[PDB]
């Protein structure tokens, strides 16, 4: 099936800033991408759907884009409850497959 | 509130099957497509299966349909999963979520269990 | 009488009315209702009847254990009146196999069924109830046809086959027959890649099929023949709005001639009235399984490939399974234009409901109004616990 | 053949004599018979058949339970030979719906079948035993018809149908057909408040239909259609023998105008010939239920508010459950006048008899005679304690 690829699996950032992640679709799955947050307790939630729409009660900093096979989440001035893996889906076809994620530190030092 | 509640750890030895399950609340279950999800190490986030308790319709990943069968128990609002056979391969964690498209395959995954883990092992 | 001549144009279709339903699995719960699948519809000059593939026993019975094969030396093409079941008693056989196709000339009747192992079946022609034509398997694998009626125009009759893998290139055929005897045939040309299961209408002279791609195609394939020359082409139809199942979710730009990816290698037979921007296509609710059913209008669905919906009608709700669909028109009724029809079959059983041992289905038709009517979903309306 | 004309007068009414009855319940027992209810008679050139919307069912099957509701997907018009019950093998499917009229006109037959949700019904009028013209829902409550046989003149078959609330006003239209086709339309007029299922016959170019109030009138609203025109009008029985169910006491004087007092909302469908002294009214034998049945000479009933009866015949005895009843005639017999007959609903099962899950029915037919012939009572004739 369609096989997705997040580029780089660590993003250390210092809090404030905008970071940018990305995902890379096998093929055409038109805009049938979607963005999740797993937390370091387990807890996992539906940022994004369907490209660039949010999901209830998601913190407005947090956007996605693309087309095609190329797609992008962007958080623009991190916080500190940002720390997390964040993953890509598609479902435009099945099986559904997700991203590998892309663990996001805000660096000590 | 939409809430997923799962089943306690397994630990369980080769060889045996398990069957954990996933109390939905908060909305109407038999309009909701109801997913499940496995994570491991090396391996990652694998889409298991679907059972839409609407008609009890079901599908697998080719991957997981001999290991896995999906079922549910309206009156309880509860879905469960069993896997068979166990094999250290299987030790990971699972979870259930719920379609954000209600009967739909689109619309994401918008609502996940805490998960299960089930370790297997002699 | 005359042959037949395609003569009109099709009717303006701004909804779909109820036109037959028979309950069957309701009724066959306590009553001598064959088991069957693989249904149609199709006209004669004076009435128009229900058809369907028997599998030689009644629901009821032990021999309706093991229903689901497809391939047997018990089943029969079988027609019963419009509306009613398909009963031991009243049902007439119209052949023998496990495939076929059937349409009358103006004149008479011609019918056609297939039978025999995988690697050596034919196809044996009847004209007026007698056998007149037979035609033996070209490539030695499941010699098939449309699995609903043909068309006529002035005696000559298309009909298409094909022999050959499914999960990949197969032979079709186009076969031109009048009074049951052949005329010519030809390969199949244009651009489709793999034909299954037709469904045909005609009008002005012409006649139009919507078929299966199986092998990768989401979209639809569709081929054009003309009765008078003889002659055929085939494209894919350009609309996002996929119709084969399973398939992908809508993409918001299609592909008028390379089937459509992301699922390959199943599907279902179907239909649609391609007429500019009177086009209706139908399809499935569900892109995994055969559930619900709904009518969609397409305007150009054919020709352009980012065409939506512009108005719709429900048929059978997404919980309630479904199948197999196709098209017939009644084409001696009374009028100025052609009135647009079809059916879907009502698949209970298994393998989607287990409890049970069998397989089976009713049908529910329908056909076009000029005028906008209210909508109703019809599903098959058996209660499975009951026959536990 | 030509189109009919109602050329004769009524005959002479002096007795009732058995036509036809089915013992449909007594036979169903042990048999594949259709649960029923809603029936009706009607004829053609050739031949009278029985008629009754099915409940896609057996009444042995386990499906029956439930069958007391009246409207769903699993209804339709069927039609038997006279005085054999309603099989599964030998009942022909007329049209799907939960609401329905039929009536020939010397050339061939019109079928009409109303279905949907009660918000978004629709008509489908078959003429030939082909669909012709659709008519959607003009109040959006529950749209619904005659529920007996339609009378035609010279090619033009008027029909009246209602859409709105029962315990209030709705608005009820007069169609005029003719070849299935619309000629026009027109709105209640007259003094009647509420007009629900019709009961007509016809009689030197002109029809009368005695009709139910419902609402209000516990004397019936009575229709007078002149085919040739295309008009109509309408008012109330005078007579004080009323005749819908429940009903108060029978009081001294009658309104002519008015709908009677004393119990409202709620009623039966039922039938009269009115005819000057030839007038006979049939009502059941109970005020509070759907018991008994007789006939009744009462002179004048029309138009004298003090006529009471004059003679009567005994149909089904008190202690015997009946139901709807109304009316028929067979336009083509030889003879120098029309003899008048009826039918009568025998209901058994739910809401009375509840020991079993579901409702169904039998039918009694009469006709009239010049003779004065002894009477008898005719029952439904099952034992409930048989299907336990
Ligand atoms: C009384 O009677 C009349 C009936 O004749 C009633 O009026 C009708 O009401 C209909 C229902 O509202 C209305 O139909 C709709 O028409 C619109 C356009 O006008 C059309 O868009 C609708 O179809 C879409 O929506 C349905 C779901 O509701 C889908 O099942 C359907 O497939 C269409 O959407 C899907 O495909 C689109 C194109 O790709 C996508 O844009 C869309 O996202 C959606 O995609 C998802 O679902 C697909 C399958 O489940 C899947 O393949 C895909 O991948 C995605 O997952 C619908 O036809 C009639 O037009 C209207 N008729 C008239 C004359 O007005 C009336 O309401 C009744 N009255 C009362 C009082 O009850
Ligand atoms: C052999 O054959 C012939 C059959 O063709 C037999 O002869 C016939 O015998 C009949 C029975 O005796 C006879 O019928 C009667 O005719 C009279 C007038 O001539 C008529 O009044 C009778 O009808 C009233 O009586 C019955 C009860 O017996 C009622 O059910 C009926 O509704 C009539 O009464 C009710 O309404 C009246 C008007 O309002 C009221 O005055 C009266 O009080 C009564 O009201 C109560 O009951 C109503 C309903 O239950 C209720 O609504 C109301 O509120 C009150 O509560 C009956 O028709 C035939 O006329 C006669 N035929 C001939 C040709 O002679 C013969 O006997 C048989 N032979 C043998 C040897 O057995
Ligand atoms: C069809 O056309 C031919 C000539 O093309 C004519 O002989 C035939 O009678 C036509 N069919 C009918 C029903 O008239
Ligand atoms: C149906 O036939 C299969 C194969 O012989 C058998 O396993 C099964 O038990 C049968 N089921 C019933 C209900 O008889
Ligand atoms: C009915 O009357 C018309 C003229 O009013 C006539 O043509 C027709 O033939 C009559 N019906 C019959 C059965 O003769
Ligand atoms: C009939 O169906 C109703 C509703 O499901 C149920 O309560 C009742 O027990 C059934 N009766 C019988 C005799 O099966
Ligand atoms: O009237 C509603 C109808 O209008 C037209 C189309 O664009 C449809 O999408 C829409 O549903
Ligand atoms: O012959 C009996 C008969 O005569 C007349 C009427 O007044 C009837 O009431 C009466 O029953
Ligand atoms: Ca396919
Ligand atoms: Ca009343």
């Amino acid at each position: 099936d369609i096989e997705l690829t997040q580029t780089t699996s660590s993003l250390s950032a210092s809090l404030g800033d905008r970071v940018t992640i990305s995902c890379r679709a096998s093929q055409d799955i038109s805009n049938y991408l979607n963005w999740y947050q797993q937390n370091p307790d387990g807890t996992v939630k539906l940022l994004i759907y369907y490209t660039s729409n949010l999901h209830s009660e998601v913190p407005s900093r947090f956007s996605g884009s693309g087309s095609g096979t190329d797609y992008s989440l962007t958080i623009s001035n991190l916080e500190q409850e940002d720390i997390a893996t964040y993953f890509c889906q598609q479902d435009f076809t099945l099986p559904f497959t997700f991203g590998g994620g892309t663990k996001l530190e805000i660096r000590d030092y | 509130q939409v809430q997923l509640q799962q089943s306690g750890a397994e630990l369980v030895k080769p060889g045996a099957s398990v069957r954990m399950s996933c109390k939905a609340s908060g909305y109407t279950f038999t309009n909701y497509n109801m997913y499940w999800v496995k994570q491991s190490p090396g391996q990652g986030l694998e889409w298991i299966g679907i059972f839409y308790p609407g008609n009890g319709d079901t599908s697998y990943n080719q991957k997981f349909k001999d290991k896995a069968t999906l079922t549910a128990d309206k009156s309880s609002n509860t879905a469960y999963m069993q896997l068979s056979s166990l094999t250290s391969e299987d030790s990971a964690v699972y979870y259930c979520a719920r379609s954000g498209g209600s009967y739909r395959y689109d619309g994401g995954f918008d609502y996940w269990g805490q998960g299960t883990t089930v370790t297997v092992s002699s | 009488r005359d042959f037949n001549n395609l003569t009109k144009g099709l009717c303006t279709i701004n909804s779909w009315h109820i036109y037959g339903k028979d309950n069957a699995v309701r009724i066959g719960e306590d009553s001598d209702v064959l088991v069957t699948r693989e249904p149609y519809v199709s006209c004669d000059p004076d009435e128009c009847r229900f058809y369907a593939l028997s599998q030689g026993t009644t629901i009821r019975g032990k021999h309706s254990n093991g229903t689901i094969h497809d391939r047997s030396q018990y089943r029969a093409l079988i027609s019963w009146p419009l509306s009613s079941p398909p009963t031991v008693y009243n049902s007439r056989v119209e052949c023998i196999g496990w495939s076929s196709t059937s349409c009358h000339d103006g004149k008479t009747r011609m019918s056609i069924c297939i039978s025999g192992p995988n690697n050596n079946a034919s196809a044996v022609i009847w004209y007026n109830r007698r056998p007149v034509t037979e035609i033996n398997t070209w490539a030695r694998n499941i010699l098939r046809t449309q699995e609903s009626e043909c068309v006529c125009h002035n005696g000559v009759c298309p009909v298409v086959f094909t022999d050959g893998s499914a999960t990949g290139p197969a032979e079709t055929r186009i076969y031109y027959f009048k009074e049951g005897k052949i005329l010519k045939w030809e390969p199949l040309a244009g651009t489709a890649k793999h034909i299954e299961e037709c469904s045909c209408y005609g009008e002005r002279a012409e006649i139009t099929c919507t078929c299966r791609d199986n092998w990768q195609g989401s979209n639809r394939p569709v081929i054009r023949i003309d009765p008078v020359a003889m002659t055929h082409t085939s494209q894919y139809i350009c609309s996002p709005v996929l119709t084969d199942n399973p398939r992908p979710n809508d993409p918001t730009v299609g592909k008028c001639n390379d089937p459509y990816p992301g699922n390959n290698n199943n599907g279902v037979k179907g239909f649609s009235y391609l007429d500019g921007v009177n086009t209706w296509l139908g399809r499935t609710i569900s892109i995994a399984s055969r559930s619900g059913y709904e009518m969609l209008k397409v305007p150009n669905a054919l020709t352009d490939d980012k065409s939506k919906p512009t108005q719709g009608q429900t048929i059978v709700l997404n919980t309630d399974w479904s199948g197999y669909s196709g098209s017939f028109m009644d084409y001696w009724a009374e009028g100025e234009c052609y009135r647009a029809c079809f059916y879907v079959e009502l698949i209970r059983g298994r393998p989607k409901e287990d409890k049970v041992w069998w397989t089976s289905n009713s049908i529910v038709s329908m056909c076009s109004s000029t005028e906008f009517l209210g909508q109703w979903d019809w599903p098959d309306g058996a209660k499975i616990e009951y026959f536990l």
